[PDB]
């Protein structure tokens, strides 16, 4: 590219229209404009906001154990929360529910953001699949218009332009930007998912009055396995 | 549902539509032969059923 | 729609953004067209009665032109005849005012006096037939998709034939190929923009159309029930964070 | 193949060859020599033939249901049935045994039919592969020859005609051909089992012994799964 | 050698006739650079993924199916009934008087007279008939992974040959005979993928069926032997089950 | 399963192949004109954004 | 692996070597930018799936699988009943004088002798096969994904080599050795995905299968161990497991 030549040497309006236009139609008619909006929402956020460590989510849970067994029940709102599912346990924790309820809302919660993830893998792995079909459109487009005015150089230009620029955009718009996109959503996801389990178990743990010794350990039954396999023994 | 074809084939059909691009482009500035090209156009015309 | 909306300005500005460098000529043809079409027809005629392709196209016809009632509108209207049976009965039911087929029937059904079980097999049977017939349209237009890039090539080979067949001059070789190729072109755009798209609009219908009829038959079968709209509210609020909705909110 | 002006050009003998004979051989190394006959007889049965409808099969089930009702088990003996699995399933009614048997001979001969049609779908859908492989190799060949000999232009037209018309001749048998046949295979097979599990629906609700008309509600119940309820507005 | 395998032959035969008329020669789809690619590629990315030992005894029982044809199971039925008789009236040691074409049958023939029980004498065949089975299955996984790998290496070597070709690219009207050569080598992935590995591997699918369907009925002709069952009712067994084994498509 | 490519990708790849195959026969016979080449070379430059 | 297996590999790779060789010159193949942008954009992309440590612990059990070969399942029933027997005629302390074949076995057997019930022993098991199965599974992932993306960063790279050549043609006699430099970038993609990353794809699933057959055997094997059965019953029951 730069190395190559320029980033200027990769621009034109219609094989931008025929590739993004064509996929964003494809994508809007199996999509809603406002939804797609929220799969971009919850891709920026997954982009720019970095998933709570595990760990650190196991220690202010051992943490807020301590609290509340020093304090009854009533003594985790005078310090600061991490996150929003936490806060919202900590808020129905100080509303002296019983276990059932609030645990069937925070499985509540945690399957709407699996869904949300999931949704949004699906939204950007649509568009990661039209791409490229856009781009071969945009090659027999360029054919043709290449072999209908072989004589005339200033419609060569332009027609190869489009056929090869084309199938550059839908390569790169799919295998750089949509499919990781849709691979950092499902890793959010599969970030979420733990985080969600392991607050919704101290949440548990605190609710039964449990030490937080046994807290921790049960806690940790979790980071132990899963797609972190690759890198215990 | 089907297997479907593997990814080598996608492959292939990239790099010969690449190809076709850039050949029809190299015949573009090129002038064909037309003494030549009536006896290629004679001989498809031989071997389709025509002639 | 608003996406209908958008696809009209999507097509416009992709057929003039196309059709710049020559003219509009060399990429239209309805030979062309009408090879891809009437192939893929008869491909899919094996496979589909005249019947079930027409009830396809109607179906989506249905799903594009009309649009499904929201199931917000759906909660609203249900907790309205809640409160009228809770104030008088089944017997307010029917004086109200519906504009839903579905929850009409099932309404009417439910003030002639019947159990629980009863409705609730014709409204899951209904739910079946429209879910089945959803599926079917979508599996028409799946196979018109998965046939018109074939159908394409197939005119493309019978043009490049013909087109070896009949070579006079060296500088029609490359009109002669573009028209051929046209077929190969119109297959593609078929395929991904129109049939592909037909067939994820109908299974999206069906996703909504599923979701509003077990909405309906939730609320019929709580109005049966006779329980307050409070419960009411929240038992049909649950079902609005499912899908792609649920992806919606924030 | 007519869109050309007429069929005198679409006809080689050495890429019918080439296509067809390399499609034989291949779908025979895949299946035996009875499967392919078997498979042949299956296509020509679904092709010239037609299923008997569902409509006339209620009608005729419930007309032995009456029949029964009137006279137990020997009056079925005395009207003429035109459907061979229909004629079995009031044999093996008659004929003195259990509903548990006779059940299990009639799932047994579903099962078979249903092998059948399966078998011969994927006969066909071998055949829908391997054309178009066949019409690669002989555009491979056609083209390797037609490069080889380009100073030879007697050599080129023959060549190419090869090139183009194996692939033409793939396209067409596999898309046009034996890929629709394997569909039509499928479509009977599901009229085929819809119309047997009515057939064995309507022997079992006579052996038991059954009102005629829940047994026809019972039965109308099966008009609406699949393509029919597609074609029923 | 069935019809399909001369079908085959006489195919290729044809095959390499028409290539050698439309070409002129024969000598120009002849390259060795692209045999050697296809093949040593195929070789490599198959051993990456089977041992030497695998591929020798896929090569062996690939060898074995298209040399030697599966006996028939009416005779196999037939032997065995005869065999029956023979032991009814003449016991077991009758067994060891007459010629058997069949080495499974002779193994189990052996088996049952040596004074084995009918407990051993199964497991002993059940395990042939397993490692034979296992044998097809892997001699198909060979063949399998070969026309997998045939084509993508053709695909390679074509590539080779289109960046040899247009490195010597002045005035493109001389490249006819490079891209011809690099076409052969995708040509070579075509053909022996379509037209030789996977109808190896097919047809050692169907030797497998085969074979399993004669050893499971010279199982159950040596075991009712074993018991010494009337010969008329295994010969009836053997037919139902032979005829209840058979293929939808052929009843 | 692992989806794959549809079943008319082999047929793309044979047409483009066989395309492909057609405009190296036309440049077989075909000479280079320098001033036409001169032309598509600033039409490429121009509409690749690069003047 | 095996000798025989290491020569055949050798004799592919050099095959295919030497008919590059044999095509002209070598350096017409050799291109150190081409190779970067395969396999940085490969790297780049799978990074965004899988963190370095998945990385590199795929890269550990894809190359374990080449100098380490399966236990062959007749050997571990073999010896399964060897220390059954040893066991029958010894006791649970016999089975520490029995030297090391598979550390899956070996940790069993102590996890065993060290005082732990059968169905603790039966779920750590268990435990750790699914972990190997899982871990094989991710390794043939992490290889599919740079098997997936290879052949699409070589077609990129070639898409923006050709970019750059016409961007600037300048001369005619320069235009097919730019679009073979070009076309290393999609060479390079091809060989690594169908040579190497999806061949070893390939081979991690059927190390999965011959690791859980391997795993399941041996699991049965001590279970039976601690349940004392007779030994030839449990050979009987692993040999009809084996069909
Ligand atoms: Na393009
Ligand atoms: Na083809």
């Amino acid at each position: 590219m730069v190395l190559g030549g320029s980033i200027g040497m990769f621009v034109d309006v219609t094989s931008i229209l025929i590739v993004v236009g064509g996929s964003i139609f494809v994508v809007l008619m199996k999509f809603t404009m406002g939804q797609f909006f929220g799969a971009t929402k919850i891709a920026g956020k997954a982009f720019m906001f970095k998933a709570d460590e595990p760990e650190d989510l196991i220690a202010k849970i051992v943490e807020m154990a301590d609290a509340a067994r020093k304090g009854g029940f009533l003594a985790l709102e005078e310090m600061e929360i991490n996150n929003t599912f936490m806060q919202k346990g900590i808020d129905l924790l100080v509303d002296g529910h019983d276990a059932d309820v609030v645990r069937a809302a925070l499985k509540k919660d945690i399957a709407l953001t699996d869904e949300r993830h999931t949704q949004g893998t699906g939204v950007f792995r649509a568009f990661g699949d039209v791409a490229p079909a856009m781009g071969m459109i945009g090659t027999l487009v360029g054919l043709v218009a290449m072999l209908s005015n072989m004589d005339d150089p200033k419609a060569i230009g332009p027609a190869m332009a489009v056929a090869l620029l084309t199938t550059l955009y839908g390569a790169i718009l799919s295998n750089m930007v949509f499919f990781p996109i849709a691979d950092k959503l499902s890793l959010r996801r599969d970030q979420e998912t733990l985080n969600r389990r392991l607050i919704m178990d101290g949440v548990l743990a605190i609710q039964d009055g449990q030490n937080p010794r046994v807290i921790d350990s049960y806690l940790k039954n979790y980071l132990n396995e899963g797609k972190r396999a690759l890198e215990i023994d | 549902p089907p297997p479907g074809l593997p990814l080598w084939m996608g492959t292939f059909a990239d790099l010969m539509s690449l190809l076709m691009c850039f050949f029809v482009l190299l015949l573009s500035f090129s002038e064909m032969d037309v003494l030549k090209f009536k006896q290629i156009a004679g001989s498809m015309k031989f071997a389709f059923g025509v002639q």
